[PDB]
DNA sequence: TTTTTT
């Protein structure tokens, strides 16, 4: 009686809604594809385990900070030369006008197909990133140092002006602006930002972010990542241990770390990360100081055990099968 | 120097404080000797739970006026105010024992307060003024 | 005599508004059942006795806000899933373009009923909430993060373009034109709010929600959730602390407390509120670290006593039951 | 109405 008359008042409502706003205005969630979270690889496996899904999620805004040279721009351009391999084409916003296209070249992202900006100011470099948000055809925009997005107010007066908020209000009515273009165009927006110090903090690090507090409840993905030590190829140090933190996530569990080495000119050792997995998965053998595989000893140290597997594919090839079936939650295909 | 002198805080309670101040609030004004910021502010205790036993000092009995400034940072063993919640607030002493924060107050009457996650220092209580 | 005029000239007026307006215009405030309170659980027992009448009410506007990873999002769901159990219709306005349908699949929301709607401009969320109460076929509406209610000229405009309380005024009329068609449909709508910081508050609460002044007065109940811990399963974080103080209330007392845990997917802990609310009301001993049932020790800290009553679905009901009766200020009929 | 910053 009274519920079919509710199920014809939601037909109807339902068909009105379509009429005034379009066909996929309102809709059933679980008939929702557009709904469906889609990832790409962050250039680290560690990481990709550490997110739960495989990935930063398409569509959605992703925060990376941390302290100086801790390999925020490196990672990025790892995530950047990925979703390149996979014939994506990506925008780099380079607001802190540090970006060597050399070193980008180096870790493996086409220079050629990458759309670089340097913005003068902040509201620009938010307006490019929302115009190539709406345009659909760039897949991932990363903003270089969300420090340094100053708003055209700032830049036009002299140093020593106070303007309360301006850049927190800016980046605010950016993620309101921004949100639903990238779900819209399934372009994933990567903003990265530097550390600040900050007052009366009784957990965790004295630290805050830059650009305000919008950006925390925006950002499907948050990641802390920190220099944790060196590498040293006997005594010149050649790259860099680093942790990533999931301080906040959207798509899977939070709080999962990652580490693994940024090796200069090379970027992220993935085939150190192999090494790594295949010890914990119980795939390679690790007798002390002696790493093996199915009885072969491989190698004796972290090093020596990598370049092992850069000698043989085929191995390298099995260990990241077995690994990414065995650790890798969200398998698309 | 005079700072303004907003409320109350609750010693040892983490009593929640309805209504918000801004520099041009409060119509009292208390001077001292020490030169704090220009975000300083007094706040005056209810609460006996940051009196100390007589014989030991400093002690806070319940009227004094204490000077916050959250310009300042607060160690393990200084004396600070803590809001909880985002609306809660509490005058007691900071310490960071066995590497979780606690509020101990100077009365053993009243009981060591937990930090969680949600908790933060206003500022560092540096001045005592009666009023 | 004098009252008897009175009492005609009081009929005579009560029988013009009647036929002027309709039937129920105007009636004695005692004998109206429209305006009884009617509650629905949401997903915490804990929260259903903080809120003094055993939950949201139907009808009224309801506000959520806290920090970020607060669980916003996962109460709402668990409200909702809560509200789907009792064959109720549910709809989420998901503005942020940040749900996700298998995550709140997980929660036990059933997906394919929930009307998921990603509007484009902040109007265009309010009058698909507008829409669906008119219908009465909609039960519990839910608009994700009215920060992300972007007005339309804001989107048509550019970044750094100022519309001075744009956002505020339309949140404004929208509460003018939702109360009444909410109190007429018993559509609960449940609004979500990120914080922003006061600038220029020396002392109190440094925090505003977004959207003006309006949802304040209008919000039935409003809550603050905030995480003030962690649950770890010994290195792994599993979970999250929750605390929800009630900071407005118009069906019961304000300023209650609730603390419960968010168990990443699988959402509130009912069972761990079980434990502690019958700890509380005398019906589980606790002897240190050692909790017991009437004598049998059913386990050691908090963990193990919520698999034992999860293992024990019988005396699991029972404590329920004791609970429901006792602690409930305000037991719904 | 809007929003931190060192
Ligand atoms: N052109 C380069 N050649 C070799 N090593 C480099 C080069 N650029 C950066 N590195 C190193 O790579 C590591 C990470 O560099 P980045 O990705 O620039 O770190 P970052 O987080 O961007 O820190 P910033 O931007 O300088 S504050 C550091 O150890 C750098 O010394
Ligand atoms: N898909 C997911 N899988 C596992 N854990 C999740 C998932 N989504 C959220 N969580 C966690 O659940 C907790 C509550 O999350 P939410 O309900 O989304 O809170 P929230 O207030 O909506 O935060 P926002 O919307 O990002 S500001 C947090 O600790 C999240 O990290
Ligand atoms: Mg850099
Ligand atoms: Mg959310």
């Amino acid at each position: 009686a009274i519920d079919e008359n509710k199920q014809k008042a939601l037909a109807a409502a339902l068909g009105q809604i379509e009429k005034q706003f379009g066909k996929g205005s309102i809709m059933r969630l679980g008939e929702d594809r557009s709904m469906d979270v889609e990832t790409i690889s962050t250039g680290s496996l560690s990481l990709d385990i550490a997110l739960g899904a495989g990935g930063l999620p398409m569509g959605r805004i992703v925060e990376i900070y941390g302290p100086e040279s801790s390999g925020k721009t490196t990672l990025t351009l790892q995530v950047i030369a990925a979703a390149q391999r996979e014939g994506k084409t990506c925008a780099f916003i380079d607001a802190e006008h540090a970006l060597d296209p050399i070193y980008a070249r180096k870790l493996g992202v086409d220079i050629d197909n990458l759309l670089c900006s340097q913005p003068d100011t902040g509201e620009q470099a938010l307006e490019i990133c929302d115009a190539l948000a709406r345009s659909g055809a760039v897949d991932v925009i990363v903003v270089d140092s969300v420090a340094a997005l100053t708003p055209k107010a700032e830049i036009e007066g002299e140093i020593g002006d106070s303007h309360m908020g301006l850049a927190a209000r800016m980046m605010s009515q950016a993620m309101r602006k921004l949100a639903g273009n990238l779900k819209q165009s399934n372009t994933l927006l990567i903003f990265i930002n530097q550390i600040r110090m900050k007052i009366g903090v009784m957990f965790g690090n004295p630290e805050t972010t830059t650009g305000g507090n919008a950006l925390k409840f925006y950002a499907s993905v948050r990641l802390d990542i920190r220099r944790i030590g060196a590498v040293k190829e006997g005594e010149n140090v050649v790259g860099s241990e680093t942790r990533v933190k999931v301080v906040k996530n959207k798509i899977a569990a939070p709080f999962k770390q990652a580490e693994f080495q940024i090796l200069y000119g090379e970027g992220i050792n993935f085939y150190g990360e192999l090494v790594d997995l295949g010890v914990k998965e119980k795939l390679i053998e690790k007798a002390g100081a002696w790493y093996s595989y199915k009885g072969e000893k491989i190698g004796q140290g972290k090093a020596n055990a990598t370049a092992w597997l850069k000698d043989n594919p085929e191995t390298a090839k099995e260990i990241e099968k077995k690994v990414r079936e065995l650790l890798l939650s969200n398998p698309n295909s | 120097y005079e700072y303004p002198v907003f409320s109350h805080v609750q010693a040892g309670m983490f009593s929640p404080e309805l209504r918000t101040f801004t520099k041009g609030d409060a119509e009292r004004w208390v001077s001292t000797t020490k030169k704090a910021s220009d975000s300083a502010f007094w706040l005056e205790v209810e609460g006996n739970s940051m009196t100390a036993p007589t014989g030991s000092k400093p002690s806070f009995p319940d009227g004094m006026l204490i000077l916050v400034d959250p310009e300042q940072a607060v160690e393990p063993g200084d004396f600070c105010i803590a809001r909880l919640g985002g609306d809660e607030f509490t005058f007691a002493k900071l310490i960071r024992d066995s590497g979780q924060v606690f509020l101990q107050p100077l009365n053993p009457q009243y009981p060591m307060i937990p930090c969680n996650e949600s908790c933060s220092v206003v500022g560092k209580v540096i001045a005592s003024q009666w009023p």
